[PDB]
């Protein structure tokens, strides 16, 4: 871990989006993916008339599945972003016809360090399916690992990414988040007995063109 | 060494670890622009060819190193074999322009047309892959058409490649212990 | 750059060649391998 | 406007993107990029239709496959009018200042 | 009208708020009620917690009433403020406790320079009614009037006011807009049969505290 | 913004006036002289052809651009499929100069000649319209005139072309709300 | 000038390969465009 009993050190990171926060004691730090910044935010086709919606980038969540003993390498779980949200965010969607943002992505997958086992988290761009031999490359994208004897969250944050500069979400969804197994979950004497896996993410750097009538 | 492996920070030991020597690397062959510099041939329609490079087979050198990348730019070359004369159009252009011969056209000449084409698509780049329909990729990724009498060859040539964010490039699976092919060698 | 050797000028102007890039308002694999850990993590003797 | 010195009204325009059916009333239009004038001494009113889009330029021809607009609709609406029945609002469009062509291409077969 | 044939000269006022702009070619000028600038924004009731959400503050339109020859004097219309409202602005009162803004108003009042008769258009704190004898001093509060001979556009432009610095608009109104009618209208040979008033409104300086859980 | 709409003084307004930004244009494809210089096809006589620019089908890039303008100039270069040696007479010249070969005459050569030709009208300029006969144009609006045994193909391209006083330009009238058309799109 | 491209001279003098232009003793349409009124007409609010 590169830190110093327990879940420790330089290994405490917390994370502020908006008026929400995220603490965790087991941090290995956070993966930057593609660039540790967007591109330009305003060209050609929008004409200048583009907005940043700062109300919208603060931290949604979202169950993802639970890791079982059973699951073996392979075993996947997709979420496409955007995804359903029910706050700001979601409302920005219904009111502009096209947007742009990247994501701060925060993955948990809490048993106890008794517990052996891996999981790989990774932000793929594009990606509506995968084959079998392909996951033995998923470390080619933004990634980190989730083993319960080091550590309980993984990172990553990744910029917009597209053929175009802003997108229609309702059409096209340019991330997916995949959380993978790699080595099956054992629960020994002392771990728990099985994992439960949640998202807390925040779209980054928000902005929106194209204002849309009211149904009115 | 060691480190923390759930990071995903790249660690690239050396042989000095247990006394041995870096040597010096020259890594030309695998630059990107270099590599998919070369032309490839697709099986063409008999008249109409969209100009689209997901047609070059995924098991080829230039095929499976385009399918490694998720966006990609560039300019190409065409070699074409065909009765007639060819005529090409470029990405928007309504079908039947392929028949006006104002749009560019390269009369017939033996034995084959080789023409420097620029990108004329819509989007600041194109992609191999695309989370529309979650297979079918958006009718704008092409390069424009093409139309003569019979096509009977086609070659596709990337000018100035560029590639954004890889993807996976597989290798054959094989079933024994190693992949073993017949390599050239000198006779028996 | 490419696949090209000719040491002499091209006949045709870059404008007809190919197309022309612009720009508004950069290699990170480059960048990411070059910041490789190459070391060793804890003491080393002998 | 071209109607009688006694005839007054008010006018209202807005561009409704791609991606929700176009308002059919200016109270719902008002939320979309519009504006809205009277009549008086000027009788002209100028107007920019903005280009907004996911790419970068748009084809000018319209496929057989699109079957709404995909670059959205143009809504002229009337708020109101005093005493203007049957006087007429004559409509022109122009190239706006960074309105660009490009990719000649020769397209009719007659 | 100070001056100069029909409908003219500085009496032309262009007014933007956000995307959206509207025009009149028969100004009478801007009415200006209580104050010509916000007061403080940031007070010690939102703990610094407060932000301005700029995409709220653009028109939005509504239909008030129709002025026919049969309205007498004290025939009134009121319309409290917000009212409802299906854009983005209706939208933050379903996601925040807490919201303040001032108002920029333009009512309309189309018929034709034949007709007679005259409106009072005024910005009224804290109403809910009022009795016969109190119309007689509307005047007390930002007005405007409409006077057929002259204009069809009256402007008044107001800040946010309350006992409170943020409101609970789901509870408390704090403008009415009035229209009454001084003059009843005469239509004569020429003028035009009736009137349909309209209000074309922008909430101002729009900041909005507190946000709500979803309903998910 | 507002303005007395009798004159006919331009009004261009921008989208920075409800708070957009005008964006930079690049218009090098809509510059005359560029769009007017490519080849156009004509459907040729079988020997004696006079070289004149209304010949160019109205409905074509060429034709109906050229239509667009009252007046004009340009040099001329011609591609012409011939059998037999093909000749070529300034304007002005009697018809039977035609079959004297010291006119420039350029030998047969598969698979086409390609000549460049200069303008040579005893006018400033010529018209693509010219209210004489009030169709019909003066007999000395033309660039020559060439024969062959046969003529089977005639290629026109304007060279330096200027065109001033702009006309109608049509596009099609469609009988839908938008005129649809099979645009070109990467196969099923 | 046109649809040419080739970065190399002519091989034939201009006096072959053109018309020559003549004297005697200026875009309109450019001159129109630019005189365009972009303004606002009366008093701007907000």
């Amino acid at each position: 871990d590169k830190k110093t009993t327990t879940l420790l050190e330089d290994r405490i990171l917390t994370t502020r989006n908006g008026h929400t926060t995220s603490t965790t004691q087991s941090s290995v730090g956070v993966t930057y993916g593609y660039a540790t910044a967007e591109d330009f935010v305003s060209g050609p086709n929008t004409s200048g008339l583009e907005t940043r919606v700062v109300q919208a980038e603060r931290f949604f969540k979202t169950h993802l599945f639970d890791w079982v003993t059973s699951d073996s390498f392979g075993r996947c779980h997709l979420l496409e972003l955007p995804t359903d949200h029910k706050g700001v965010y979601g409302s920005l969607t219904d009111s502009y016809a096209y947007m742009r943002n990247g994501w701060d992505v925060e993955v948990t997958a809490v048993g106890n360090q008794f517990n052996g086992g891996c999981l790989l988290v990774a932000m793929v761009p594009e990606l509506c399916s995968i084959q079998k031999r392909e996951l033995y490359q998923l470390t080619l994208f933004p990634h980190q690992f989730i083993n319960p004897r080091t550590n309980m969250t993984a990172h990553i944050t990744v910029p917009f990414v597209g053929v175009n500069r802003y997108d229609q979400y309702k059409v096209h969804k340019p991330w997916t988040l995949v959380v993978m197994v790699v080595a099956p979950l054992t629960v020994n004497t002392e771990g728990a007995p099985q994992i439960k896996v949640y998202a807390n993410i925040a779209p980054t750097n928000v902005h929106v063109a194209g204002e849309f009538p009211s149904k009115e | 060494t060691t480190s923390a492996g759930e990071s995903a920070d790249p660690v690239t030991t050396t042989v000095e670890n247990y006394g041995g020597e870096t040597q010096i690397q020259r890594r030309q062959h695998t630059d990107v622009s270099f590599i998919m510099d070369r032309f490839v041939k697709v099986t063409p329609q008999n008249q109409i060819n969209i100009l689209d490079l997901m047609q070059v087979p995924s098991h080829t050198l230039v095929g499976a190193l385009l399918r490694a990348s998720t966006y990609y730019f560039s300019d190409l070359e065409i070699a074409v074999k065909h009765e007639g004369d060819l005529t090409w159009v470029p990405n928007g252009a309504p079908e039947k322009a392929l028949d006006n011969t104002t749009n560019p056209t390269a009369y017939h000449k033996a034995p084959l047309t080789r023409l420097a084409l620029p990108y004329t698509a819509p989007h600041r780049v194109l992609a191999t892959v695309y989370n529309g329909e979650c297979r079918t990729l958006p009718t704008s990724f092409n390069y424009g058409a093409i139309k003569a009498t019979r096509v009977t060859e086609l070659l596709y040539r990337m000018k100035r490649a560029e590639t954004y964010c890889p993807r996976p490039l597989l290798a054959i699976h094989p079933t024994e212990a190693r992949h073993k092919q017949k390599i050239v060698a000198p006779v028996k | 750059s490419g696949n090209t050797g000719s040491i002499i000028n091209n006949y045709y102007m870059q404008q007809y060649q190919n197309s022309m890039d612009t720009q508004l308002g950069n290699d990170w694999f480059s960048k990411l391998a070059s910041s490789a850990f190459s070391g060793l993590f804890g003491a080393l003797l002998a | 406007f071209t109607g009688p010195t006694d005839a007054k009204a008010r006018y209202m325009v807005a561009y409704a993107p791609p991606g929700m059916e176009p308002p059919k009333t200016p109270e719902a239009a008002a939320h979309c990029i519009h504006a809205e004038w009277d009549t008086g001494l000027n009788s002209k009113f100028t107007f920019s239709i903005p280009y907004l889009s996911a790419a970068d330029y748009t084809y000018t021809a319209s496929d057989v496959a699109e079957t709404t607009n995909v670059q959205g609709w143009v809504c002229l609406f009337q708020i109101t009018h005093g005493k203007a029945d049957g006087d007429a609002l004559v409509v022109l469009a122009s190239a706006g200042k960074d309105f660009e062509l490009r990719l000649p291409v020769d397209a009719r077969a007659e």
